[PDB]
RNA sequence: AGAUCUUGGUGGUAGUAGCAAAUAUUCAAACGAGAACUUUGAAGGCCGAAGUGGAGAAGGGUUCCAUGUGAACAGCAGUUGA
RNA sequence: UCUGGGUCGGGGUUUCGUACGUAGCAGAGCAGCUCCCUCGCUGCGAUCUAUUGAAAGUCAGCCCUCGACACAAGGGUUUGU
């Protein structure tokens, strides 16, 4: 689930460029 | 620098009596102040220090 | 201090500043820089440039 | 103190000015990073990537004239290093640079 | 010094006061503001003024 | 390190330019152990390797 | 001692000429003892389909791929490389 | 030092020429709606008008600040009749 802690950083992580480039979609780890 | 008008009073002349413009120079020159004095004596190899 | 002229701008030219010009007509004009005198040269109405006085007092500015 | 952060705007095209167009941005990073290190009297100082995006957002020779940016000292103390402290620049987005002063601004 | 350029009276009429920084065509501040009158700054600062 | 072979791999799996291929810079140590097109698959499915977009050419100015 | 002698070596020149044809690179991070040049990400550019793009013939012959090295070469450097 | 010098900011000057947005029964005209309107209302539309001698730059080798900010008695190498 999401709080305000876990927004907040995701913001970031999603964002791989300036204005005008896709979004990430996922990283997901699976071994 | 800057530039005047002026009257000249130059008989014989085509701007006798006349406006000009002239160019002119401004020199700030802010009082001097003497603080010391040199004597000089002559001698034939020329003046020097006293 | 000399006689003071009025340009294309409709400006006072104070005595050794801008230049005169004299057509072949018999027209004697003055103008206070290179801008005006470029202005009327290329038959440019004063009335329709928003910084000469003509232009003020056309449209009551002020 | 030491670890303060403060917010400045600096008239680049006042330091550009002269420059030849192919080396007007790389010349205003270098004037930026010299800034930096005059005020902070930090070796060590980071441009971040948001400034320098925005310094090169009109190419390469027109650069904008002013620019708000925001000068932060902080610890160097995540490994051995000869400067203990460096100073991070981040840029300011603002509307408008009219009656803006140098101001201290707070964590 | 005995040339008719020496020794001759010097009368000024008018010096330039314009602004060298460019093409001036204002002698002096109140010259200019008479001239231009209010402008959008000064309605402003007036406004701030009450 | 040195990821010219993860570009590559990537380039060829994706049927895309080497303009197009998004590495992720934080997980390095991560991408490099990828060797094979076996292997570039799998993070391309977790995301760690993302096909960019292309460049907008909008025609609406044309229209 | 000579023969613009032959062969081999070394000077001054001289740390000199020079490393200037084809618009342009910047920021952060990673590895590394070492980063202007490697790699990744961001940005700004360029080649603008008669291309600096994608494939062949002749010709080359392993330069192809992967891993490792930093002796020598890539007229600077290189953690990179034909 | 009776502080200093910088960097911003302000003012002065200067250059170009009246910014975006808003508003207009301004505007070549055109396209829709008529219980409506009795002559109206709603769009598209270059350009114009007011805001608006506006907007923007102005030392980097322009002038003046006493507005804000921080820094400046620190470093290193030599020098003897
Ligand atoms: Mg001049
Ligand atoms: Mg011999
Ligand atoms: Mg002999
Ligand atoms: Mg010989
Ligand atoms: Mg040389
Ligand atoms: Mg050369
Ligand atoms: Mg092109
Ligand atoms: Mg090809
Ligand atoms: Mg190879
Ligand atoms: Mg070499
Ligand atoms: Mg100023």
């Amino acid at each position: 689930i999401m709080n305000q802690e876990k927004l907040a950083k995701l913001q970031a992580q999603v964002r791989i460029g300036g204005k005008g480039t896709a979004r990430r979609k996922k990283k997901v780890v699976h071994r | 620098m800057t530039h005047i008008v002026r009257e000249v009073d130059r008989p014989g002349s085509k701007v006798n009596k006349k406006e000009v413009v002239e160019a002119v120079t401004i020199v700030e020159t802010p009082p001097m102040v003497v603080v010391g004095i040199v004597g000089y004596v002559e001698t034939p190899r020329g003046l020097r220090t006293f | 201090m000399k006689v003071e002229l009025c340009s294309f701008s409709g400006y006072k030219i104070y005595p050794g500043h801008g230049r005169r010009y004299a057509r072949t007509d018999g027209k004697v004009f003055q103008f206070l820089n290179a801008k005006c005198e470029s202005a009327f040269l290329s038959k440019r109405n004063p009335r329709q440039i928003n910084w000469t006085v003509l232009y003020r007092r056309k449209h009551k500015k002020g | 103190n030491e670890v303060v952060t403060r917010e400045y705007t600096i008239n680049i095209h006042k330091r550009i000015h002269g420059v030849g167009f192919k080396k007007r941005a790389p010349r205003a990073l270098k004037e930026i990073r010299k800034f930096a290190m005059k005020e902070m009297g930090t070796p060590d100082v980071r441009i971040d990537t948001r400034l320098n995006k925005a310094v090169w957002a009109k190419g390469i020779r027109n650069v904008p004239y002013r620019i708000r940016v925001r000068l932060s000292r902080k610890r160097n103390e995540d490994e051995d290093s000869p400067n203990k402290l460096y100073t991070l620049v981040t840029y300011v987005p603002v509307t408008t640079f009219k009656n803006l002063q140098t101001v201290n601004v707070d964590e | 010094q005995t040339k008719r350029r020496a020794l001759e009276k010097i009368d000024l009429k008018f010096i330039d006061t314009t602004s060298k920084f460019g093409h001036g065509r204002f002698q002096t501040m109140e010259e200019k503001k008479a001239f231009m009158g209010p402008l959008k700054k000064d309605r402003i600062a007036k406004e701030e003024g009450a | 390190s040195m990821l010219r072979l993860q570009k590559r791999l990537a380039s060829s799996v994706l049927r895309c330019g080497k303009k197009k291929v998004w590495l992720d810079p934080n997980e390095t140590n991560e991408i490099a152990n990828a060797n094979s097109r076996q292997q570039i698959r799998k993070l391309i499915k977790d995301g760690l390797i993302i096909r960019k977009p292309v460049t907008v050419h909008s025609r609406a100015r044309c229209r």
